């Protein structure tokens, strides 16, 4: 899943939605088949049909905040006409904490999500702009 | 990368030694003894030169003088071979010493008629001095030259300028 | 079909794991182990390893795993769906790894990995009058100073840690 | 490929003295056993010595397996060293056999 | 490489899989731990046997004794478990958890 | 408990380690490594009570599973390279084979679920045995083995095991699973700085032995498994509580303490190679790591806990333990800051 | 006896060897033909 | 050292047996002075070919032919 | 024509374990002071026909099998490793010559206690598995004890194939230099069969208790060839007789005089004493033998270096 | 770290055992002695990465001799290629490469 992240990175930013939206749900998609995995794994399911159930929500509930914040991303950086800005990763991080709380049943943990998110996206625009490297190759 | 080469067959075609097993082994100590300096040519080349297609000839040379060993077995005293090869070859091991009777009856055939002596025990065994025209092949590995060492240290070792300079220390 | 003999056998050592992949007892899982032990000497052997396959005979069956059933026999007193679900699930793999190798004769799974017969990597010289890893063994007592003693030394511990940790007190 | 033909017909004819001794008898019709030991409910004993005795029959084979390649290596060079090395390898295994003696590990099965 | 190479890494990775989700007892994780040991063993072997690395016989003898008293060590373990709850199952390895 | 055969036995653990540490031959490294936890078995069975072996059967298991891997990795590695030198590997599934092996052997998350629980159910000397001494063999492997490491899957093992770590210290009361939740974070701190420059793991691998030393000595002294008898014991010996509150304050990296000395040089290491977030999270979760801590002095030293009746009699016996090399591992866990540069003896 | 045997059979067994060692220049010519003689054939065969 | 070895070869004849062969076993190889002849016996027995030296000009303890004098001769096994 | 050797192999290996049932009859009859069968034919020469087609009409036991497949598959391995076992005997060639003849030998002979754990484990009854887990057991120290005294044996011959003890075994016999390691074997072949004075598969509970009449002759007739193999293997290595490499029958008949009399040997000793107790056997290893042996194990791999007798590989 | 007791007070333990070229009884040679013997000389107190990036070709080669993956690949579509020649059968084999050429000694 690192040609992915490629993938979803080589669409430009407010160009074309659909391949930005899938890349995102299918990033979402497997995020979610881990978390599950692990949690299927750690916490012993009552049943088979309980643990797919569990499986599919997790899956589903991140394919959807995946493919909400690609596309509240793609629109906004439609809308602004700006690329290269944070503004559209901060929105669309906000979308995808408002989903999150909305699947969640909560309204705080809604707004905590908004905020964390996009101030995630953010710096994941910031990394995107400005070349950082959390995983730097020994250079010295 | 790169061709290899082969020579064809017309360097490859020569008489063949078309003997059994006991053939050779009743007759083997006086092969030593008699032939021996073609064969000690031939593998010196084949032990310095590491290829065959350096020496064909050289084994070519050995592949005649055995053929006159064995014409010298033939023409003088064929049958008491006979008996030695047939005796060795009864037995599925090939043991020598099962055979002692005719060895000595073949040696003192031989020793009367040509007088080809029976090597003693560590007398095959020892290394040899060979008399060789061939040049000492300079590249037998067919290696590159290698690569450049990186330079050693050199000089005094001077003593430490300005401390540790770790963010505050001078010592 | 004679050729790739090791190899059938290959096939039927990895048939030998799965007979205790499942694991659905003990009893019968030593049994399809030793299935497989023998399976696999019966490879090793096939390469002119005499002395290393009666190694596996000698000790790893016949001195071993009589100690495994030993202790197995101990426990699990006489008289699974999941256990043959993954018995068909392995035998799908070995097959269609089986079909693979042998129609496209290559495949990828993390290397390169030919199909081809293994007849084409042998040697066709002599070693003289001595079989190679038969003085190979032997040379354990002449140049295997340090790994002799680390052998002993082990051996010896392993002694005191079952005369010490089985004591009970 | 002959070792394995003997293997195979041996093997074959334990086969088929099985099958003499499993299926021939069933075509006579004498009779159903319905049938309706010492040990009565209770649960097997772990008679621990049994295993005791077990692993240091593993260990010492291990280590006559270890003890094995004198008659190849009888040939080699080196004499001093291989002597002193089967020397102190059997002198191991008196060792530990003395302390499998001193811990208790003979008694109760001598 | 040769297919017998490939054949005893898809035997090993079938021990592992064995080996990791069980629902019996500790035998049946020792005996796929014994299926690690032969698989690496037949590995050895046929590695040292077909490149004539003459003095690496060494190698596959050593490579089982050593881990051989290992695995007499684990079997020590399972009759301490026999010792304690009567079964050796491992539904019964639930008391460090808290 | 014969004290001949446990002479030999930790002779025998210190053999198989240095094994491990002097050999050139990786059938040597597998040799001190199995002869190392052969002999470390009957140290973790010595008080001879079932969870002991609950914990040496688990012990048993994940190590002989790790060794295993490791012959996987070497057999590949032979395969591709043809010769043994302990030195960089040829193949990239040795190198990852290697690393979870090695990762499974020194109990690095997500292969940590081993590290809580078997601590937990050994007396303190055997942990403090398992939680100090192991450590030291593979990382001299991992040392030993540095251009061919993956830096995707060491990065990766090593912020989830300081995350882990932290967040498993966070909740626990016991003081054995507190301390192996700590080794597996500073384990995880340590790690993370390998591929860039190993004297600073060396360094922090010496500075985690003698405070992890310090701990252990200290709780085999005060006879104190659990929070409330460490808080019960400033009757006893307030001296004791004064020496624990500060090597706690030294645990969690708080200057002018010897535990600010590596994690910070760590991050002097970080931003050479251009890495800036990495630092920065693995301070966050020292910070978590530094909160368990505080509330393990808040629970001891800074407080007052209310004692029992039977203390009295407790304050007529002087502490009769042999308190084996406690100052020493005392000082040199608080005031070796002024001498940060003698890391330079590591290279 | 049997060091009086031993003896014997060691000096058997040195003379086989050197019977062996006498023999195996020819032996070494043959198979250095045989070996040649099939590569060129196989290159031949590859080529055509 | 008189009355102990009698009583342990009363009480247990086999241990006191096999501990002395054991030390016959132990001081005979080194006492007995045949070893050096089984040192010569393995050192000269010749598995591999003895591959002839290439002649630069100046060896005289090396021959140009089996049958001559100069060299290492094996007659001691011969006579013994 | 490998086949046909095979089948000359196999089938006087069933007359000659049928036949030691019988001789063992009118011997064990005659030694005490009574007479062996001699009313079915001339001498008793038909009895073992009559037993043989007595075994193979009689209807089973019935045991309620825990293992069908296990139960199938014990007497069937019991046979072949006693059957397929007698191929490396050098008389005076063998059927198949390996290099490591001995060794395979020993390696199935370890693991010949694979069918008593099957029995054992095929029988609901755990006081038979009790007897099971005693007589595997005693079988496995007794292999550790035959495993250092044929590892004595062949560093003396100091190579591992069977068909150069012949050679090895021509001024003198093995027996000769190698009596005290010949008085341990021959308690070794005594005891490792399962035989009086050490038979507790008969004293108390067999191990083969609900087995069936036909699996139990079948194990009968396997244990009594690893008797006529184990007597035939100790005839061949420490009383090695003259071998012509051009007059071959002579040796035939020569070590089949030796095996012959080594099994009326066999008849005798089982015949003059009692039974044992299993501490008593184990005491009689674990204390006795194997000091002994070791030291006898050490001697003999110090002496040809220090003789300069080591005898040549080849 | 790596302590080097071996190089401190000179004494071989495992130094024979360590790499496939070194010293064997009786001076048996491996399939690869030549490749790795020119890979060591080629790859010799220059340091790793020099090594990896200067002696590939010695590598790759002594790699190839390890593993025969290019003579598997050749030999593989050179016996396809007659298996196709003798499906359309516009090629028959020789007599020589049959088991009826008699054959050289």
């Amino acid at each position: 899943a690192k040609t992915l992240l490629h993938q979803y990175w080589d669409i430009p930013e407010g160009t074309e939605c659909h391949r930005k939206t899938y890349a995102a749900t299918s990033i979402g998609g497997a995020s979610g088949l881990v978390v599950s995995a692990y949690s299927v794994a750690l916490k012993t399911p009552t049943s088979f049909l309980e643990g797919v159930a569990r499986t599919g929500r997790y899956t589903f509930t991140a394919a959807a905040i995946g493919a909400i914040f690609g596309l509240t991303s793609c629109i906004s950086a439609q809308v602004r006409e700006k690329p290269d800005d944070p503004l559209n990763y901060l929105i669309g991080g906000c979308a995808g904490g408002l989903t999150l709380g909305a699947r969640t049943r909560s309204y705080g943990i809604g707004a905590a999500a908004c905020a964390y998110m996009g101030l995630t996206a953010a710096l994941v625009k910031m990394g995107q702009l400005e070349g950082w490297k959390v995983f730097a190759e020994p250079k010295v | 990368p790169g061709i290899v080469e082969l020579p064809s067959l017309e360097d490859l075609k020569v008489q063949e030694v078309k003997v059994s097993s006991s053939v050779l082994k009743a007759a083997a100590h006086h092969y030593g003894a008699q032939c021996d300096k073609p064969n000690k040519e031939f593998m010196l080349c084949r032990w310095e030169e590491k290829d065959p297609r350096r020496c064909l000839e050289e084994g070519k040379l050995v592949n005649q003088c055995a053929l006159e060993f064995f014409r010298q077995i033939k023409r003088h005293c064929a049958e008491p071979f006979t008996e030695y090869w047939t005796c060795i070859d009864y037995s599925g091991l090939q043991l020598f010493r099962r055979c002692r009777k005719e060895q000595a009856q073949f040696d003192k055939c031989v020793l009367d008629k040509l007088g080809w002596v029976r090597p003693d025990l560590g007398e095959l065994s020892k290394v040899t001095k060979v008399k060789t025209d061939r040049p000492l092949p300079e590249n037998p590995y067919h290696s590159r030259a290698r690569p450049e060492p990186n330079p050693e240290v050199e000089g005094d070792l001077k003593p430490a300028r300005h401390g540790s300079r770790l963010f505050f220390w001078t010592m | 079909m004679m050729t790739y003999i090791v190899f059938i056998l290959s096939i039927i050592f990895v048939m030998g794991f799965v007979g205790f992949s499942s694991k659905p007892s003990p009893i019968y899982g030593g049994l399809g182990l030793i299935v497989s032990g023998g399976v696999g000497c019966g490879i090793v052997l096939n390469f002119g390893g005499s002395f290393l396959g009666l190694m596996v005979f000698l000790i790893y069956l016949g001195g071993m795993m009589v100690v495994f059933g030993y202790t197995t026999a101990m426990a699990t007193e006489q008289y699974n769906k999941v256990v043959l679900g993954t018995f068909i699930t392995g035998l799908l793999m070995e097959f269609l790894m089986v079909y693979y190798v042998l129609k496209d004769k290559e495949v990828e799974i993390v290397f390169k990995f030919n199909g081809m017969g293994d007849w084409v990597i042998y040697d066709t010289g002599d070693s003289g009058f001595f079989s190679e890893e038969a003085m190979g063994i032997a040379a354990l007592y002449s140049y295997g100073t340090w790994l002799v003693i680390v052998t002993g030394w082990s051996l010896l511990i392993g002694v005191v840690v079952i005369m010490e940790i089985t004591r009970g007190n | 490929m002959n070792l394995m033909i003997t293997l195979l017909t041996n093997f074959t004819l334990a086969t088929l003295l099985v099958t003499i001794a499993f299926w021939l008898p069933q075509l006579n019709v004498y009779s159903e056993k319905t049938s309706p030991d010492p040990m009565g409910s209770a649960r097997l004993p772990f008679s621990m010595k049994f295993f005791l005795v077990a692993i240091t029959f593993l260990l010492f084979d291990l280590e006559i397996a270890l003890l094995l390649p004198l008659p190849w290596a009888s040939q080699t060079t080196n004499l001093n060293t291989m002597l002193t090395m089967a020397l102190l390898l059997i002198f191991l295994l008196a060792v530990s056999l003395a302390y499998e003696w001193t811990q208790k590990g003979l008694e109760w099965t001598e | 490489m040769s297919l017998v190479y490939m054949n005893i890494m898809m035997a090993f990775t079938v021990s592992l899989t064995g080996l990791l989700m069980y629902r019996s007892h500790l035998m049946s994780s020792l005996l796929c731990l014994e299926g690690m040991m032969l698989s690496l063993f037949i590995l050895a072997t046929l590695m040292i046997l077909n490149s004539h690395f003459t003095l690496a016989s060494m190698m596959p003898i050593i490579l089982l004794v050593f881990a051989a008293c290992e695995a007499a060590l684990g079997l020590s373990l399972l009759v301490m478990v026999s010792n304690t709850y009567g079964t050796d199952y491992v539904q019964n390895l639930n008391l460090l958890q808290c | 408990m014969n004290p001949i055969i446990l002479i030999i036995i930790l002779m025998t653990v210190m053999l198989g380690t240095i094994i491990v540490m002097i050999s050139t031959h990786w059938l040597l490294i597998w040799i001190g490594f199995e002869m190392n936890m052969l002999a470390i078995i009957p140290i973790m069975m010595k008080k001879h009570n079932p969870r002991a072996t609950e914990a040496s059967t688990k012990y048993f298991l994940t190590q002989s599973t790790a060794s295993m891997l490791l012959m996987m990795a070497i057999i590949i590695n032979l395969m591709f390279s043809g010769q043994w030198t302990v030195m960089k590997l040829f193949n990239p599934m040795a190198s990852m084979l290697m690393t979870m092996a090695l990762a499974m052997k020194l109990g690095m998350a997500p292969f940590h679920f081993w590290v809580p629980e078997v601590t937990q159910g050994i007396p303190l000397s055997s942990g403090l045995i398992l939680l100090t001494w192991q450590k030291l063999a593979p990382m001299s492997v991992l040392y030993q083995i540095l251009p061919s490491i993956n830096l995707d899957l060491i990065l990766t093992l090593s912020i989830l095991s300081i995350t882990i770590g932290g967040w498993g210290g966070l909740n626990q009361t016991q003081l054995r699973k507190i301390m192996a939740y700590s080794s597996i974070a500073h384990m995880g701190w340590m790690t993370a700085v390998l591929l860039y420059n190993p004297t600073m793991t060396l360094l922090n691998l010496i500075i985690y032995i003698i405070m992890t030393s310090t701990m252990f000595t200290l709780f085999m002294a005060n006879s104190t498994t659990t929070t409330l008898s460490l808080s019960h014991t400033w009757n006893k010996a307030p001296i004791m509580t004064i020496l624990v509150l500060i090597t706690l304050l030294s645990m969690g990296g708080l200057p002018p303490l010897s535990g600010f000395m590596p994690k910070w040089m760590i991050i002097q290491e970080m931003t050479k190679n251009d890495s800036i977030i990495l630092p920065t999270l693995m301070a966050i979760t020292a910070l978590l790591n530094l909160y368990f801590y505080m509330r393990l002095t808040y629970s001891t030293a800074l407080t007052m806990f209310p004692s029992t009746n039977n203390m009295k009699m407790k304050w007529q016996f002087p502490t009769t333990k042999r308190m084996t090399l406690l100052p020493t591992m005392t000082v040199l866990s608080t005031m070796l800051l002024p001498l940060t540069p003698i890391l330079s003896i590591l290279e | 006896s049997m060091m009086r045997w031993n003896r014997e059979r060691r000096r058997l067994q040195i003379e086989d060897f050197e019977a062996r060692i006498a023999l195996m220049p020819l032996l070494q010519a043959e198979k250095d033909r045989r070996v040649l003689q099939m590569l060129r054939e196989n290159l031949e065969e590859e080529a055509t | 050292v008189a009355a102990f070895l009698k009583n342990v070869w009363a009480k247990e004849p086999v241990l006191v047996a096999s501990f002395a062969i054991a030390g016959l076993a132990v001081i005979l190889p080194t006492l007995s002075p045949y070893t050096k002849y089984s040192l010569m016996i393995n050192r000269a027995t010749p598995y591999n070919y003895p591959v002839p030296l290439r002649d630069d000009g100046n060896m005289p303890d090396v021959p140009s032919h089996p049958q001559d004098p100069q060299g290492p001769s094996l007659e001691w096994l011969k006579r013994l | 024509m490998f086949m046909i050797n095979v089948l000359t192999l196999i089938i006087p290996i069933l007359l000659a374990v049928a036949f030691l049932t019988l001789v063992e009859r009118k011997v064990l009859g005659y030694m005490q002071f009574r007479k062996g069968p001699n009313v079915v034919g001339p001498y008793g020469l038909l009895q073992p026909i009559a037993d043989a087609i007595k075994l193979f009409i009689k209807e089973p036991l019935r045991p309620a099998t825990s293992s069908i497949s296990m139960f199938i598959l014990a007497p069937i391995l019991a046979l072949t490793l006693a059957l397929t076992m007698w191929i490396p005997l050098p008389m005076p060639y063998p059927l198949i010559n390996m290099n490591l003849g001995v060794l395979f030998m020993l390696a199935m002979s370890s693991l010949a206690v694979y069918s008593i754990l099957w029995s054992g484990w095929a029988s609901n009854s755990k006081y038979a598995l009790i007897g099971a887990l005693r007589a595997v057991a005693q079988t496995i120290s007794y292999e550790v004890t035959l495993a250092i005294i044929l590892l004595s044996v062949l560093l003396m011959n100091g190579s591992f194939t069977l068909s150069t003890l012949i050679i090895t075994q021509e001024q003198v016999w093995l027996i000769f230099p190698a009596w005290p390691l010949a008085m341990m074997w021959f308690i070794s072949t005594l005891a490792e069969t399962n035989r009086a004075p050490f038979d507790l598969t008969e004293g108390e509970s067999g191990f083969n208790v609900e087995y069936a009449a036909g699996p139990f002759a079948l194990f009968f007739m396997a244990e009594y060839a690893n008797i006529i193999m184990m007597n035939i293997f100790t005839t061949t290595l420490f009383l090695g007789a003259f071998h012509n490499p051009y007059m071959p029958e002579l040796y035939t008949i020569n070590f089949t005089i030796k095996s012959l009399l080594l099994s009326i040997t066999f008849l005798w000793i089982r015949a003059s004493y009692p039974r044992f107790r299993y501490d008593q056997l184990m005491h009689l290893l674990w204390k006795n033998f194997l000091p002994l042996t070791l030291a006898l194990c050490m001697w003999h791999v110090s002496l040809p270096i220090l003789l300069s007798s080591i005898p040549p590989q080849t | 770290p790596f302590f080097d007791v071996q190089k401190k007070l000179g004494v071989d333990l495992d130094h024979w055992m360590t790499i496939q070229s070194a010293e064997q009884p009786h001076r048996i040679p491996a399939r690869c002695h030549a490749f790795e013997k020119e890979w060591i000389e080629c790859a010799h107190g220059i340091g790793s990465i020099r090594a990896e990036k200067e002696c590939k070709i010695e590598f790759e080669d002594f790699r190839e001799c390890l593993l025969r993956q290019k003579t598997m690949k050749r030999l593989n579509a050179i016996k396809r290629q007659r298996d196709k020649l003798i499906k359309e059968g516009k090629y028959t084999p020789p007599p020589h490469h049959s088991g009826q050429e008699d054959l050289r000694p």
